DNA sequence: CACGTGCCTGGAGACTAGGGAGTAATCCCCTTGGCGGTTAAAACGCGGGGGACAGCGCGTACGTGCGTTTAAGCGGTGCTAGAGCTGTCTACGACCAATTGAGCGGCCTCGGC
DNA sequence: GCCGAGGCCGCTCAATTGGTCGTAGACAGCTCTAGCACCGCTTAAACGCACGTACGCGCTGTCCCCCGCGTTTTAACCGCCAAGGGGATTACTCCCTAGTCTCCAGGCACGTG
């Protein structure tokens, strides 16, 4: 009834971490700072598009909240992966 | 760390001054504990740091005081 | 019939994403790479931040992550607590 | 049923045991009744945050997120209490 | 101002090189930043000065700076 | 450059401020907290001069970048 | 070209002080300070709509936000100021 | 008439409405929203302006300089919780 | 708490139709660079006295233990206020076309600092 | 006395007033969840008092290291000129995304070793 992370959360750990599982509770932080994370990159991102007067919300726009929002070398590796993901669908 | 009946006796006293027959969820009131307790032990934190500035080892008033002002609390 | 988050390389919805940045009002149009932008940086940030709080659970010799791991992770790292600001997380 | 005095609910030993908490090895007398200035401040602000926020939405019931909310207004993030 | 403003001009620009190779700056930001960073600095001076006053003393030191900073939250 | 921030002009800083007295090992701690203050605001206003297309940093983007830190400033095209 | 509050802020100037005029600068500073109120106000106001699937923004959203960026007795008088318009205007 | 007379107000109801509206704050904009920033938008600037020429009595001039609405922010405490750590160009 | 199975609501493919963003050309401002003079500020050395820091002794006030007293946590019962949701209708706000005066740039003139 | 604040004047791009239309919000009703009030017993935490010694704090002395001053050095600053990148604006063509319907499997709940 409710739409929640807990699926792509669970397959990023077991990534990350093949040997170690996560509590009910676990899950939920771990939502609640990924819908944190997303409405504050979404935020930005609108009001830089309302300030220049831009109707869309494009990659740049993203990319520009994500190196205002997020700390130094947080941002640098965000930026790093978006841009490889945005080219990987871009090309197929 | 704080008993849970005092502070949700004090939260809805601190509540009437701002709106009369005022209703709480159990939630929020564990919420605003949870807060409460952890903006008290960061301010201990400072006021540790202020006490240990001035060479002793017992923290007094002047040390909140003093890092109230830094932080910028009124 | 590939998904918009399999052309990426992704494990979070592109697709659920792009549908809520598109009736939350953040702009009249979004385009088609800032979805699968966003659906990057979350996912590097979730690994990111499920790393340190397995690292921290598997330093106490527990096998399973627990709400008070996530709050050893945000208060080791400076970006996460930068990131964050006071974080306070419950049952921690 | 008037509430008054309720400020000493927050005992000495609570005070203490958050300053332990906290670091602190030594207390003095002059502590406590600081401690209860500071705590009433913030429950003040917070509070006065979640009743406008809850008089918005044409509740009597203070809720989990009101609260949630008016310390997110104070760059005091909270997790676990819904969202 | 306190900040003379050749110096200033040029740290700025040297520290941007680190961000962006080939920028060009404008009066007006070289002197906004300049006065921003002016109020910075005698606010910390401030901090600083009620420090060194906690420790029953008239001269400041690096340890007040550092404990002004820490309590600000701006070194961690 | 650091080196042009001079001992007198960190010393009337200080004095505005109201110090008394300055030890002589201030001066290298006040060159390093301007430095960072200066990164940060800098950054911030080099984005924002990418995210439009720019080879210039323009006051607005300095004033913004100082308002993410809550440094609100006036007078310079608000 | 560029629309600015300069007679508005010297019709309230005087009539507080009837006597003391005001500078250039003084003028870009209050204009200054109107336009961050006025964005804060309505930044707060559109985020107590979208957060509320409400597409309208009324007076209960603006007296909302008063109470929320104003400090105590600056928002009483606020709200108090702006009822009183709200009653007058509806009224005649 | 004017929106503005009709509130008693001397600030811009029709220009803070459309300022309100081609900002893409919201879908609808309502017709009491833009008759209450307008009153607030006056009272705040009664309070700074009077501020101000207290401060430029006190210092015995009959105009309002940059210094004055710094010397006023910094004094008030309401005001400067509200602005926060804000620097007056020429001040 | 993992793991398996049915369902149903939302993501994907294909298509067409406007309108926003990319992209090229132009104008003319603002930034960057160089140079020479003056001159205000920075740098250096020095003498001294103000203050930082260590040591020491006193007596205040804290911490710990122990016995007593308070009231908090728990578990049941009871009741009603009001949160959440649905349905229906009237009223309010977006749009568009005509009307008309308030507010912005330019000027000339004239008194506070 | 004179240069930045004040009043006057012509001119275009709003704000208003008036209608019409569709849908968002106010309002009435109803169903069940959960918040408040109460009671009784248990017992853990708070409280008051006493005693000892840890350490805050005032005083004294010594060395060192900032501060004010005089002199020499240097590079900021003002003024002027040149030259040219790139910020600001506009005109065009084309590719991107919103809105729709058909097609179907990923992802929510629920029962399981």
């Amino acid at each position: 009834s409710v739409e929640t992370y807990k699926i792509y959360i669970f397959k990023v750990l077991k990534q990350v971490h093949p040997d170690i599982g996560i509590s009910s509770k676990a899950m939920g932080i771990m939502n609640s700072f990924i819908n944190d994370i997303f409405e504050k990159l979404a935020s930005e991102s609108s009001k830089l598009a309302r300030y220049n007067k831009k109707p869309t919300i494009t990659s740049r726009e993203i990319q520009t909240a994500v190196r205002l929002v997020l700390p130094g070398e947080l941002a640098k590796h965000a930026v790093s992966e978006g841009t490889k993901a945005v080219t990987k669908f871009t090309s197929s | 760390l704080i008993r849970k009946l005092p502070f949700q006796r004090l939260v809805r006293e601190i509540a009437q001054d701002f709106k009369t027959d005022l209703r709480f969820q159990s939630s929020a009131v564990a919420a605003l504990q949870e807060a409460a307790e952890a903006y008290l032990v960061g301010l201990f934190e400072d006021t540790n740091l202020c006490a240990i500035h001035a060479k002793r080892v017992t923290i007094m008033p002047k040390d909140i005081q003093l890092a109230r002002r830094i932080r910028g609390e009124r | 019939s590939t998904s918009r988050s399999s052309k990426a390389g992704l494990q979070f919805p592109v697709g659920r994403i792009a549908r809520f940045l598109k009736n939350g009002k953040y702009a009249t149009r979004v385009g088609a790479g800032a979805p699968v932008y966003l659906a990057a940086v979350l996912e590097y940030l979730a690994a990111e931040v499920l790393e340190l709080a397995g690292n921290a659970a598997r330093d106490n010799k527990k096998t399973r992550i627990v709400p008070r791991h996530i709050q050893l992770a945000v208060r080791n790292d400076e970006e996460l607590s930068k990131l964050l600001g006071d974080v306070t997380i419950a049952n921690g | 049923k008037v509430l008054r005095d309720n400020i000493q609910g927050i005992t000495k030993p609570a005070i203490r045991r958050l300053a332990r908490r906290g670091g602190v090895k030594r207390i003095s007398g002059l502590i406590y009744e600081e401690t209860r200035g500071v705590l009433k401040i913030f429950l003040e602000n917070v509070i006065r945050d979640a009743v406008t926020y809850t008089e918005h939405a044409r509740r009597k019931t203070v809720t989990a997120m009101d609260v949630v909310y008016a310390l997110k207004r104070q760059g005091r993030t909270l997790y676990g209490f819904g969202g």
